[PDB]
């Protein structure tokens, strides 16, 4: 519904959280979660400042990364993909994606994920600005 | 002054009608009855003064 | 950040600690006693500095 | 570090001025119109807080607990002596309208203890 | 917000959280007493400036800058040590190469006024 | 801390004021009852009606009038003289009609006689009073 | 003149009954009001208690500002669509705005929903007395 | 000069006169005092500023002032017994000015009203609801008697647009009615 963010005070909104929560719940119900949080990614807000609405989409992101962290990866990293090329989205929000997703994982990793994840790590617009060293050193070695 | 610059003390406010006074007609009257009395003094001194000179009394009348 | 005084039928403007000087208070406790009526406020001393200094 | 006051001269008493002198490397507070010096407690000679971010219980006095005008809460009681009635206001210097923190003062006469939530 | 910072002014005004002048004759034993080691690596005065993270991280500048700045527009008469990146404290401390105090205030005016990082 | 003795008084105006030391006032007021209860009501008739302010405070002090307005003979004469003569110095008090009511509701052949004589005496005095006694007969009527 | 003669025949007028509407719309006006004051209430708290983080760009008290007229704002909106909703076709004041005649749908929400927020140079009522802007209100009152 | 900083400033209309030690039993003092028209008269503004420790009493002309009721632990001091004696105003001689004499109403100037506590209505003097405050000093005689004499010919003033109201302000001084009784000599 709009002017919803435009009257919450608060710097994350309570059912973003209800979101995390059925995500943390549920696993069938991870499509859901990111259907509505592209729809509101992908939502303009002209209602908002711009630090507003980046910090909104900051807010939508990290519900992205903790539905990444509750083993729905594949779908997420590849909207991110989406995104960055094909897609006018800000970078900075691509490289806050990158930098939360590398703070919470950990090697191993998949040849999957691995293939879906590099690209973005590698396209001139995140890697010069953007530890990530390790993460390219582990899928250098590795892949 | 120095409560002002540090802040401690709000600036005054010039509209503020506790910053101001109504002059009604007896003040205003005043400040004419002042100027006019001074004024009549003025003239009693030169009345006074001109008739002094030749050591001659002069009537308050005139 | 010198306070100065300006004063009726003087054209040129006074510094503040000229005029205390003047009314009879050739000291600075007196002064900053007139001026500053709480010692443990040091401030208000840092606010008088140039004003004293102005007046040496 | 803290604010330095006025120090003041023991003969003349006017204020201290602060002086080197080129044997002892002690700072020394000479009076420069009757020539006294005196020893330096603190090495500080001046400090210039310029975030200023002053402590604003320090300014507040007791006495605004008998303000007619103040609201009064019967929420947040008396740290100091158990006072349920309280009167609450924002901080009015300079600094202080950047942020709408309230400041607490207690109702009680005996002992008017001010604090913040 | 790169280019912004490279665009908006910014002096020690807006980066500083507050500066001091002391009295430290002896720079072996400083009167602060932190990291005098630091302090090893000529006037008796010396203006110890302090800035504050939020302000610091704003413009993303380092001491690095700050300091190259203050050569470059006093020339060989200030010495800027800088240090404690890591310690959560902020600090330069500014000596002069070669009555001082008077010349110490004056350059703290304009390196808080006038002169631009 | 002493009934009488003097010509003036200063600790009535004290106790007024300082009455909202409460106690005190009411032992000051029963001392200065009992002093004049003898009687001496050339000074000590007109500086007796202090201001009062305080009516459901000093309700006690009301009802305590009543006894210090027992002593009868020149002690209440007097007082309701000059009782009477206030009315006629803008008596913007409770002591015009409150006060009066005790010696209303004492009214045994004292307080008829006293009002009777004082009509008289206004009667007696320049012209222009009657519509003030009508007055103060019609709120002493209603008040009571 | 041939619709100045026709409306002699139709005619116009406008009155009390244009400026009215039904109980359901005036309590769905009262809903969104009570809501409002309740919401800025609630960011009066957040602020009080320090839990209002600021927006970036701004301090403490225009970013409550900005949440207050924020709230406002959607309450004059919710509100003038609430009472646009309830406008009959017979309805005057909605015949003479959707002609272009004279109106707006803003008179029509401020003679029947709200008013709203006044103004003084783009920002609300100033604190003319001290912290105040009327005596009848306790210092920093922030409320709508 | 060191018994400055604990004490407050007394002005008496501008002037700094001294200093006093106890300022809230002096405030009350002093209100007692103009309450009962004894030597302060009843136009006397007196401004206590509780947050910096100051007392002004202003005695000179030109200030601004209005009569309200007086407020004190949630209830008014008007009684059924001065409206029963105003009532019959012509007859027992009760006026305005023993309304006044009886510490009822006072007379409240523009900075003194910084002070005040001020309830619009008695209707706001209720301690059933949380009441916003119960600190009220004084009361409103009547809310329309902010208006002036153009403005309360407006009838339903509140229920316009305030420019209107202003141009009728404007227009009932243009009105043709019967100016004075004597507009024939
Ligand atoms: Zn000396
Ligand atoms: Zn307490």
């Amino acid at each position: 519904e709009p002017r919803y963010f435009q009257l919450q005070t608060d710097h994350t909104p309570v059912h973003l959280a209800l979101l995390d929560e059925i995500s943390t719940c549920h696993q069938l119900l991870h499509p859901q979660v990111l259907q509505l949080l592209v729809k509101l990614f992908e939502t303009e807000h002209s209602q908002l400042d711009v630090m507003e609405q980046l910090e909104l989409k900051k807010t939508l992101l990290d519900r992205m990364v903790h539905l990444l962290s509750r083993g729905y990866v594949l779908p997420v990293v590849s909207y991110i993909r989406k995104c960055l090329e094909k897609l006018d989205t800000d970078i900075s929000l691509i490289r806050y994606f990158v930098t939360e997703v590398l703070d919470v994982i950990a090697p191993p990793y998949t040849s999957d994920f691995v293939q879906l994840f590099l690209p973005i790590l590698e396209n001139d617009s995140i890697a010069g600005t953007i530890p990530v060293t390790e993460f390219i050193a582990h899928c250098k070695s590795n892949f | 002054l120095l409560l002002a610059a540090l802040g401690r003390r709000e600036l005054d406010d010039r509209d503020h009608y506790g910053n101001k006074r109504l002059d009604l007609a007896g003040p205003l009257l005043a400040f004419l009855f002042r100027g006019m009395f001074k004024n009549l003094l003025k003239e009693v001194r030169i009345y006074a003064q001109k008739f002094i000179d030749r050591g001659k009394d002069f009537n308050l009348e005139l | 950040q010198r306070i100065v005084a300006t004063l009726p039928y003087i054209k040129q403007e006074v510094p503040i600690i000229i005029v205390f000087r003047a009314l009879g208070f050739v000291s600075d406790r007196d002064i900053l006693e007139h001026i500053i009526y709480d010692f443990e406020d040091p401030e208000m001393m840092e606010m008088v500095k140039p004003s004293l200094d102005e007046a040496f | 570090p803290g604010f330095v006051g006025i120090r003041f001269c023991q003969e003349c008493n006017n204020m201290l001025y602060p002086k080197e002198d080129k044997e002892n490397r002690i700072l020394l507070y000479a009076c420069r119109n009757c020539d006294y010096q005196q020893e330096a407690d603190n090495s500080c000679i001046y400090v210039n807080k310029i975030t200023h971010e002053v402590d604003e219980l320090t300014q507040i006095i007791a006495d605004v607990s008998q303000d007619p005008t103040l609201p009064r809460t019967e929420d947040h009681p008396c740290q100091k002596c158990g006072h349920k009635e309280a009167v609450f206001f924002q901080s009015h210097s300079a600094r202080a309208e950047d942020a709408m923190r309230l400041y607490y003062v207690c109702t009680a006469p005996h002992c008017g203890h001010r604090w913040t939530e | 917000k790169d280019i912004l910072c490279r665009l908006e002014h910014t002096t020690l005004r807006k980066v500083t959280a507050n500066t001091a002048i002391y009295y430290d004759p002896n720079p072996q034993s400083t009167v602060v007493a932190e990291d005098q080691e630091w302090v090893n690596v000529i006037s008796p005065w010396l203006l110890r400036v302090e800035l504050d993270r939020k302000h610091m991280t704003d413009r993303k500048l380092t001491m690095e800058q700050i300091a190259e700045k203050i050569n470059a527009g006093f020339g060989d008469d200030l010495n800027c040590i800088f240090n404690d990146d890591n310690a959560e404290k902020l600090v330069l401390r500014i000596r002069i190469m070669n009555d001082d105090d008077v010349f110490l205030r004056c350059i703290e005016s304009n390196m808080l006024t006038d002169m631009t990082l | 801390t002493c009934g009488y003795k003097e010509v003036r008084l200063l600790a009535v105006q004290k106790l007024e004021m300082w009455l909202q030391l409460t106690r005190p006032a009411q032992d000051l007021l029963m001392s200065v009852c009992m002093n004049c209860n003898t009687h001496d009501m050339d000074v000590i008739s007109h500086l007796i009606k202090i201001r009062l302010k305080p009516k459901v405070l000093l309700n006690h002090f009301m009802l305590c009038i009543r006894e210090l307005l027992s002593a009868h003979k020149d002690n209440l004469g007097t007082t309701i003289k000059l009782v009477i003569f206030n009315e006629l110095s803008s008596a913007r008090n409770p002591n015009n009609m409150q006060v009066l009511y005790t010696a209303l509701q004492h009214s045994s052949e004292l307080a008829p006689k006293f009002l009777a004589m004082v009509f008289q005496d206004l009667l007696t005095n320049k012209d222009d009073y009657l519509r003030a006694s009508r007055a103060l007969l019609r709120e002493i009527i209603k008040q009571t | 003149t041939v619709i100045n003669n026709w409306l002699l025949i139709e005619g116009h007028t406008i009155g009390i009954g244009d400026s009215i509407a039904d109980s359901k719309t005036y309590q769905d006006i009262q809903n969104t009001i009570k809501k409002a004051k309740q919401d800025v209430i609630e960011v009066i708290e957040k602020a009080h208690n320090n839990e209002l983080e600021p927006t970036p760009g701004n301090t403490l008290r225009q970013t409550f500002e900005n949440q207050v007229n924020r709230i406002l704002n959607d309450a004059r909106d919710k509100t003038g669509s609430s009472a646009q909703k309830s406008l009959s076709e017979y309805n005057n004041f909605k015949s003479m705005v959707v002609s272009g005649a004279k109106g707006s749908k803003i008179n029509i929400s401020q003679v029947i929903a709200v008013v709203g927020q006044q103004n003084v140079e783009g920002k609300r009522i100033p604190f003319g007395f001290k912290h105040r802007t009327l005596p009848h209100f306790i210092k920093d009152d922030y409320g709508p | 000069p060191a018994a400055i900083a604990d004490a407050t400033k007394i002005f008496v209309n501008g002037c700094w006169v001294g200093i006093h030690k106890d300022p809230e039993q002096l405030m009350n003092t002093l209100r007692k005092l103009r309450r009962q028209m004894d030597i302060i008269v009843s136009e006397v503004s007196m401004i206590r500023d509780i947050r910096e420790r100051e007392i002004r009493i202003y005695t000179d002309a030109g200030r601004i002032c209005r009569p309200l009721l007086i407020v004190e632990k949630q209830k008014l001091l008007l009684k059924k017994r001065h409206i029963d004696q105003l009532k019959e105003r012509e007859y027992n001689n009760y006026s305005w000015q023993d309304l006044v004499a009886s510490g009822v109403v006072e007379y409240i100037d523009t900075l003194e009203e910084e002070t005040v506590m001020l309830a619009m209505t008695p209707d706001d003097l209720q301690e059933k609801e949380v009441a916003y405050c119960s600190t009220y000093t004084h009361c409103e005689i009547h809310p329309s008697m902010i208006l002036g004499v153009c403005a309360s010919i407006i009838p339903f003033p509140d229920h316009n647009q305030s420019p209107r109201n202003t141009y009728q302000s404007a227009m009932g001084k243009q009105a043709m009615g019967v100016y004075i009784t004597n507009f024939h000599v």
